[PDB]
RNA sequence: GUGAACAGCCUCUAGUUGAUAGAAUAAUGUAGAUAAGGGAAGUCGGCAAAAUAGAUCCGUAACUUCGGGAUAAGGAUUGGC
RNA sequence: CGUGGAGGUCAGUGACGAAGCCUAGACCGUAAGGUCGGGUCGAACGGCCUCUAGUGCAGAUCUUGGUGGUAGUAGCAAAUAUUCAAAUGAGAACUUUGAAGACUGAAGUGGGGAAAGGUUCCACGUCAACAGCAGUUGGACGUGGGUUAGUCGAUCCUAAGA
RNA sequence: GAAAUUGUUGAAAGGGAAGGGCAUUUGAUCAGACA
């Protein structure tokens, strides 16, 4: 069967603040 | 907002869509305006490239730092053997442009200008003007009658002209054939010239003279698909670049939304249909005359031909014309010579030249001699000598 | 014709390596009959399998 | 359709030039077999071993600028075979293969 | 044992079908399209030179992002190919179909392939491994073939309806006064 | 074997010849290169690449916790018989 | 109006074909829906008067299952490299044999072991599935054979520790 | 043995979407008063 898992997280920068 | 530094854009608008040629012949636009007062003559002639060489000549040039000193300029030949009137054909004016009204065909065409009817002649039954032949039957009443409507009605008479590419080295054995103007005398004397002429030849001396400017249309070398960089020679993006460096990095802004024709893009570069002008000739020789190359002051027995061959075209043994610098084309192409459009009386038009030397070493290589008795002289005897 | 535990038994029969056992190509019947060492110990005898030479390693220049 | 055997020549140079270092002895072969249905029309081309080793004998590109061959049509014993004739390339064993031209062998 | 929408006498016909064999359903419809209502022995040439080369199949409704070939040309199509491995299967089966042809005493001249047809076949399943440490799947696509061949014949057509006329009162009128002027 | 060297390169014993292939050689790529004259004018920044390099002989400054700096810097030689 | 079930009745329907499904075939109702013809199928279902409720779906990044367009598309491009002949076979670029050209290059692509796996070891038969191409080959599938100790280890001693 | 999705056969339409509402022309298809 086929296990699944949170599939990238971060790695997204950050925008305007 | 505003591009920082302004600069001139890549490349011209009036070429465009940058594609392939319709057809390996370019196409002669425009003819010369006609005056019927002089003689009946063509307009333009068809050849073939075959290479260049040096030439070295004085300059007269009144004013010039260089008037009365040696200059070397290049050229390049055209092999041009005669050409064979096979019909003529008569054009009306109507509101909405020219058109053709009749085609009077002559009565025996030769094999290599038949050849261009049939793609398949190895397998053919060779039928190709075999009715109409049959109409100059005993009187011919049916041609004159036809050749009649075009002294009646066709305001532009223009003739049909086949290439004799048999006696050119080339491997081709299909013969060209396009349409020159008649210029000069009444439309009654246009189409009777044609018409005496029909399976006659005309050759090169009796179209161009020696100092006259020329124009010329051929097709482009061709290199195919072509980036951005060398089609349009636009700048390239600095070493650091992420997925390539000799593109174009801007394509356009957020409006209008939509990739403008104006923008450089990849795609043919090549085979384009292109018309010089302002071609200057330098020499009009004979092909059955020895010493083609020679000159007053070199006086030596010895062609055209540099030792070994053009490269890639091979001898030259008929007429040819030699003209300043560069004709658009490659070699072994058919080009189009075409007289100019108006009367240029500048200095450089009017100036008149006479050679001191041409060249023939061998364009295989560094070529140290210029004739076979050349080489044996410096050498003296070889091995393989008897 | 499968003759790959024959050039294995052979190996270690005639002791050297595999590199080195030669089968003859017109005797592909007889050898897939031998599935002990004892005929692999009675072919090398006939000449069936031979024992190749070792390449040469000149110190002349040396 | 006839029994018939002929010596060649065949200038690889001008074959394989530019070719890439790691295919030209295999690409030779391939000329080999193109060479010999040229002249023999036949699609069936068998290369002797000893063949084989005159073309690899200086590594992948260190193939003949000439090789001087010996082409043999004869006929299929095979049942159903597809072509009734096939050819067959040997070496030919000269000092230079170079200045020979084509000639016919005869059978005895 | 029962095939799909047909309209030949099968007094006349032989079939064959093969079912669950492992090709690709795309290209086998390709190659049976190409030989729907052709004349048997034309289409066994044509499948022949295509393995060799010489000819192409047009490429039709499974054909996006596909090379050109100048062996369209002669079906009317830009995009072509060369199924071998379609070509080998629909190859097999025409030759069972002839076979039960002749079994049947039917005269091996006239036949044709009046009925050809794939559709699909349950998938068989594998795994690929994907870069995350992600499966997907590596399918297949299996098909299922029929074909019928059937003698041709010359058209026998005849007794039609003749389609009485209904004249009304004012037109039996007209006739019979036209027939009073003139014969 | 070469050399200071279980560096790099070639070979002997032994072991593999395993990684989907055939055909042409467009643009854009990845990896490897070379460029006349100028020589950092590029760039936030000599980023990247280049130039130097082994061994023998000569010569080696400021400063110094007197041990170092130091392979400073700068030159010359090198094959075969 | 429609659905599962319950009490009464129609002495209701049905293997001479109940329920279910398909039908640009028909009729009734404004509608929710009801009714009939044909084809498929094979065993149980409905009208009317009442009772009862786990009682009606287009959505919830809804739950489970099945299937498309993208699409025969992206792609199967690291580790220098393959080639000629015969044999076997329905079939050979990929198996077996022979000849050739190459590589690891003794801190190896060699020769053994420790942890870990558990029969992968060897033979015979064999190719539906697996070896992201192929296959006659295989660490695959079916069936069997194989691991011999007074001396090599464990066992015995003690270390941090329990 | 339903639907999505799919092959063949038959009918029809197709100038940068398709689908729908009112009305009729054309093609196909259905019922009948009937005595």
């Amino acid at each position: 069967h086929h296990p699944r898992y949170v599939v990238l997280a971060s790695h997204l920068g950050r925008m305007m603040m | 907002s505003h591009r920082k530094y302004e600069a001139p854009r890549h490349g011209h608008l009036g070429f465009l869509p940058r594609k392939r040629a319709a057809s390996i012949r370019a196409r002669v636009k425009a003819f010369p305006k006609d005056d019927r007062s002089k003689p009946v003559a063509l307009t333009s002639f068809l050849g073939y490239k075959a290479g260049m060489t040096t030439i070295v000549r004085d300059l007269d040039r009144p004013g010039s730092k260089f008037h009365k000193r040696e200059v070397v300029e290049a050229v390049t030949v055209v092999d041009t053997p005669p050409v064979v009137v096979v019909g003529v054909v008569g054009y009306v004016e109507t509101p909405r442009g020219l058109r053709s009204l009749t085609t009077v065909w002559a009565e025996h065409l030769s094999d290599e200008v038949k050849r261009r009817f049939y793609k398949n002649w190895y397998k053919s039954k060779k039928k190709a003007f075999t009715k109409y032949s049959a109409k100059y039957a005993q009187d011919g009443a049916g041609i004159e009658r036809e050749l009649a409507r075009i002294k009646k009605y066709a305001s532009v008479v223009r003739v049909l002209v086949h290439t004799q590419i048999r006696k050119t080295p080339l491997a081709q054995k299909k013969a060209h054939l396009a349409e020159i103007q008649l210029n000069g005398g009444s439309i009654s004397e246009k189409v009777d010239w044609a018409r005496e002429h029909f399976e006659k030849t005309v050759a090169v001396d009796s179209v161009f003279e020696q100092n006259e400017m020329i124009d010329a249309i051929a097709v482009t070398k061709g290199h195919g698909f072509e980036g951005v960089t060398h089609r349009w020679g636009t700048k390239k993006l600095p070493r650091k670049t992420h997925r390539g460096l000799r593109k174009v990095a801007c394509i356009g802004a957020w409006h209008p939304a939509h990739v403008m024709w104006s923008v450089a893009r990849a795609g043919q570069r090549g085979y384009h249909s292109r018309t010089s002008i302002n071609h200057k000739i330098y020499r009009v020789g004979k092909g059955d005359d020895e010493a083609n190359g020679a000159t007053s002051f070199d006086r030596t027995k010895k062609t055209i031909t540099p030792m070994g061959g053009f490269v890639h075209y091979g001898e030259i043994k008929n007429d040819f014309i030699m003209v300043k610098g560069c004709i658009p084309g490659n070699r072994k192409r058919i080009v189009t010579l075409r007289k100019s459009l108006y009367t240029n009386t500048s200095r450089k038009a009017l100036e008149e030249v006479s050679l001191k030397w041409i060249d023939t070493a061998s364009k295989f290589g560094k070529g140290r001699f210029q004739t076979p008795a050349e080489k044996h002289a410096f050498m003296g005897t070889l091995k393989k000598d008897l | 014709a499968n003759l790959r535990t024959q050039k294995r038994l052979a190996a270690s029969v005639v002791g050297v390596g595999k590199r080195k056992v030669w089968l003859d190509p017109n005797e592909t019947s007889e050898i897939a009959q031998a599935n002990s060492r004892n005929a692999i110990r009675k072919l090398v005898k006939n000449g069936t399998i031979v024992k190749k030479a070792v390449t040469v390693h000149s110190k002349s220049r040396t | 359709k006839d029994v018939v055997t002929r010596e060649y020549t065949i200038n690889l140079h001008k074959r394989l030039h530019g070719v890439s270092f790691k295919k030209r002895a295999p690409r030779a072969v391939k000329e080999i077999k193109k060479f010999a249905k040229l002249h023999m029309g036949t699609d069936d081309v068998r290369l002797a071993p000893e063949l084989n080793q005159a073309i690899w004998k200086r590594g992948v590109k260190g193939v003949e600028y000439r090789l001087r061959l010996r082409i043999s049509r004869k006929r299929n014993e095979e049942e159903d075979a597809k072509n009734p004739l096939f050819s067959y390339v040997e070496p030919v064993l000269v000092a230079s293969a170079k200045g020979l031209q084509t000639v016919v062998v005869e059978e005895d | 044992a029962r095939y799909g929408a047909t309209s030949t006498n099968p007094a006349k016909s032989a079939s064959a079908r093969g079912s669950y064999l492992r090709v690709s359903f795309k290209n086998t419809r390709e190659t049976a399209q190409a030989i729907n209502g052709w004349e048997l022995t034309k289409a066994q040439k044509y499948l022949e030179q295509v393995l060799d080369h010489q000819r192409a199949i047009p490429f039709r409704r499974f054909n996006s992002s596909i090379g050109r070939t100048a062996q369209g040309k002669e079906f009317g199509v830009t995009k072509a190919r060369w199924p071998a491995k379609s070509v080998k299967f629909v190859q097999g089966l025409l030759q069972n179909a002839a076979a039960n042809a002749e079994a049947k005493g039917l005269d091996a001249t006239k036949l044709y392939v009046s009925h050809i047809q794939v559709n699909q076949a349950p998938k068989q399943r594998r795994r690929t491994y994907r870069a995350h440490g992600r499966i997907n799947k590596y399918e297949s696509s299996p098909s299922h073939i029929e074909l019928v061949v059937t003698e041709k014949e010359e058209a026998v057509a005849k007794a039609a309806e003749k389609k009485v006329v209904r004249l009304t009162s004012r037109q039996r009128g007209r006739i019979a006064a036209q027939k009073r002027i003139a014969a």
